[PDB]
């Protein structure tokens, strides 16, 4: 409910501080134990090149 | 030690607005023989951003939509009032001033309306410089047949509208607005000379409005203004903002640009005044002789693109001369001095040929204005108009002489 | 200035400017030495004819040398004189020299907006689009606002060459200046976005 | 119109009916920082979107700290400096970063107790 | 909220005098 209240105010940077990533990096490894891979890709809006984030 | 060392307007002028949330910062309203004005009461130091000079609440204005349908903001006309039918019968393009005049006369009749009080500080019929109030003899002093015919059509259009809508059978609530044609002509004159057109957002509705804005219709015109108007949608306040980074001295007049890019004949048709330093005034040349545009601009330090000429003797008339003189340009080809002197000489002859069209000269008109004792406001306006044009042509002859010599 | 001095300057500047327009830098140099022999001091407009004569005959080194003569003589170059050098540098693709001259005009307290507009168009015209983008962005990020004609030129030429990164940078600066993008500008970006394989 | 010059001064010539113990309250308003609260609302009246106003203030505050690191974090706060500067840019007058101090402090070591 | 929408000539060329 605290996350919802912060989102309702639109305080995006306060929410980021209060959440921080180890929570997501640990999630990827547990999904890997089930033979699933979760890759995070960034597509550049300038040259359309895809970057695989180090997760 | 401290022991050994233009009249101010009526104090009630600012007070009636002030008690209704009008705020003025660092400026004072001063009155002279030529009319009201806004002057810096102190040294307005430059800042990183535009400074707030005046704040005018929306509820003190008289505004109507520029485009059909006609809605009033704030809505003051009651539903079913016959004044709306008169407003609704107008030409959407040409009769914007008639619509504002009907609203203005209607506003004077309302007991609670602010312009009942503010209307007493508007120029009277013999004090307004609008050419709608000019007699046929005042138009004879313009020495401009095109402008005279334009004014006569304006006066004809305004008069016929009153005769059609203020006949004998109209209700008393309509008769008492404009009991005579001169009363309605005066209202249209106020509408033309004082209307401010802006794009505004009111709530969620963005629209173009023709606005009668008190205390902002006291700002005089300048083609190099130190102030500009800014609508603040959130609280519905018109802001008068001084230019960012521009220092304004105590006593300096606060001005806005009424009509960007418009010639003096347009300023005369709308506001009944002209300026000798109008940077958009034009003079009809034959084009047989042309000077070097790049040289002329650099001699007088006129920089920027043609539509945004500015000066780093040189004033708006020299900028106007650059735009109106016949010019040639060949990228970076330099001009031959002996061929440019022939053009300058021939351009000066054509400038003197046009000064000889006027029966009098510029200084004779200037001394005529000083000798006046019982002259109508429009008569002096008509003389100032023709004198300004003579001053502009004379400025071109001087500028060409300077340019011809600085080309060595 | 006496009447005799004015009479000689007219005929000396007549001969000088008739050889600058004749694209004869050698002749324009002879007249300047004729002025020195007569005792007349060459002003900014005499060295302008020397710069133009070299500039018209695609001679960047001689025109730069003529500018050094003008500066070495203590004269102040005209704003038009610098524009002739800036436009010449762009025609040869010399963006570094074009930017050095623009810095000089700012130092001389001139208005570099018009000369910056000329420099970018010369590079685009002479197929130096890569150099043009570098010069354009530096001016745009520096606060100068380009013409709507040049904005439409830079966006379209970049998208025809498949350079979406520069075309997107410029269109962002175009709106920051105060000119909002229209359907034309978006259609230029879409022409490249449709070929990236990511719908 | 023109008469010699003598001219008619414009006056109200019509009736407008629309025409002291707050010292403790005023001084408390400044002490608690309510003045900046009104200034923030004043600045937001000139802003179309309050979220971009917050981002712009933070961006300007970051520039202050990079420029002059040691002057912020104590009595002068960078965000308060930005807000006071933007009020002064409108032409109004505010103290720098809204910083004020107690003049009746009985020397060093003494903390005012709430 | 605040996260919406990504949040030398003329030198050494003087008059000798
Ligand atoms: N720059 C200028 N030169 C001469 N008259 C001007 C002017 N700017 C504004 N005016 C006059 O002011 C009118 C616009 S309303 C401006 C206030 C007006 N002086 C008044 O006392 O009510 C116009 O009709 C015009 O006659």
């Amino acid at each position: 409910m605290e996350v919802w209240a912060l989102e309702g105010f639109g305080v995006a940077h306060i929410l980021q501080e209060m959440l921080t990533p180890e929570s997501f990096r640990l999630l990827v490894r547990e999904l890997r134990s089930l033979a699933l891979e979760l890759n995070h890709f960034l597509v550049s809006e300038k040259n359309f090149q895809i970057n695989r984030k180090e997760v | 030690f401290p022991l050994f060392q233009l009249e101010s307007a009526d104090p009630d002028f600012y007070k009636i607005g002030y008690v209704r949330r009008v705020r003025a910062y660092g400026v004072e309203f001063k009155e002279g023989p030529d009319g009201f004005g806004i002057y810096a009461s102190k040294d307005i130091e430059p800042r990183r951003r535009a400074r707030v000079i005046m704040e005018i609440p929306h509820e003190l204005m008289i505004t109507i939509r520029q485009k059909h349908p006609w809605m009033f903001f704030p809505d003051i006309v009651p539903i079913g009032h016959p004044i709306f039918d008169i407003i609704n019968s107008t030409d959407p393009e040409r009769d914007w001033d008639l619509r504002l005049a009907c609203l203005l006369l209607f506003s004077f009749d309302r007991e609670d309306h602010f312009w009942r009080l503010y209307g007493d500080f508007l120029p009277a019929a013999d004090e307004c410089s609008s050419l709608l109030l000019a007699t046929e003899e005042d138009l004879a002093e313009l020495q401009d047949p095109q402008l005279v015919s334009t004014i006569r059509q304006q006066q004809k259009r305004v008069l016929e509208f009153w005769e059609k809508n203020w006949h004998s059978g109209v209700p008393l609530k309509i008769k008492r607005l404009a009991e005579d044609a001169e009363r309605f002509i005066w209202a249209v004159s106020i509408a033309q000379t004082r209307c401010i057109s802006m794009k505004t957002r009111i709530g969620a509705l963005v629209q173009d409005l023709n606005m009668m804005i008190p205390y902002a219709d006291m700002l005089n015109h300048s083609f190099e203004p130190n102030c500009f108007l800014h609508w603040r949608p959130k609280d519905r306040i018109l802001e008068v903002m001084s230019n960012a980074g521009q220092a304004i001295k105590k006593g300096e007049e606060m001005t806005i640009n009424y009509m960007p890019g418009q010639k003096n004949n347009m300023l005369m048709e709308r506001y009944g005044f002209s300026t000798p330093v109008n940077p958009w005034d034009a003079i009809p040349f034959s084009g047989d002789s042309r000077i070097h545009l790049n040289s002329f601009l650099s001699v007088f330090n006129i920089f920027g693109l043609p539509e945004e000429y500015y000066h780093d003797f040189v004033d708006g008339a020299v900028i106007a001369a650059a735009r109106t003189l016949p010019t040639w340009s060949d990228i970076d080809l330099p001009p031959i001095p002996s061929a440019e002197r022939k053009a300058v000489k021939e351009l000066q002859d054509e400038c003197r040929k046009m000064l000889a069209e006027y029966p009098t000269t510029s200084e004779q008109d200037q001394k005529l204005l000083d000798s006046l004792s019982e002259a109508r406001t429009t008569f002096a306006t008509a003389v100032k108009y023709r004198m300004h044009r003579k001053m502009f042509i004379g400025k071109i002859i001087k500028a060409l002489d300077i340019y011809q010599e600085r080309l060595l | 200035v006496s009447a005799l001095e004015r009479s000689l300057r007219l005929t000396f500047m007549d001969e000088l400017m008739e050889r600058a327009r004749n694209r004869d830098p050698s002749g324009v140099s002879e007249v300047i030495y004729d002025m020195i022999a007569a005792g007349l001091s060459p002003g900014p407009r005499s060295f302008h004819g020397l710069v133009v004569a070299h500039a018209l005959n695609g001679d960047e080194q001689g025109a730069m040398h003529s500018l050094r003569k003008e500066l070495g003589a203590g004269q102040r170059p005209l704003p038009e004189t610098m524009i002739a050098l800036v436009r010449l540098s762009g025609s040869k693709g010399n963006a570094q020299r074009g930017l050095e001259l623009l810095a000089a005009m700012e130092k001389l307290n001139y208005d570099i907006r018009q000369a910056w507009l000329i420099l970018v168009e010369e590079l685009v015209r002479t197929n130096h689009l890569e150099e043009a983008n570098k010069v354009f962005l530096k001016g745009a990020r520096g606060g100068m606002r380009a013409t709507d004609q040049l904005y439409d030129l830079m966006i379209e030429e970049d998208c025809k060459a498949g350079d979406h990164s520069n075309a997107l940078d410029i269109s962002y600066e175009m709106e920051a200046a105060g000119r909002f993008a229209t359907t034309f500008h978006f259609n230029c970006l879409l022409s490249v976005q449709a070929t990236c394989g990511i719908p | 119109g023109i008469q010699r010059r003598i001219w008619r001064r414009r006056t109200l010539t019509k009736k407008d009916d629309m025409l002291p113990f707050v010292e403790e309250q005023v001084r408390k308003i400044k002490e608690v920082g309510k003045v900046m609260t009104m200034d923030i609302e004043r600045l937001l009246l000139s802003e179309d979107n309050r979220f971009e106003f917050v981002n712009s203030v933070a961006a300007e505050a970051t520039e202050y700290v990079e420029k002059n690191r040691d002057e912020y974090g104590g009595t002068k706060k960078a965000i308060f400096h930005v807000l006071s500067n933007r009020v002064n840019d409108l032409g109004f007058d505010r103290p720098e970063a809204y910083a004020e101090s107690d003049p009746y402090k009985p020397g060093p070591g003494y903390l005012k107790e709430y | 909220g605040t996260g919406f929408n990504k949040g030398d000539i003329l030198f050494y060329h003087r008059e000798f005098c």
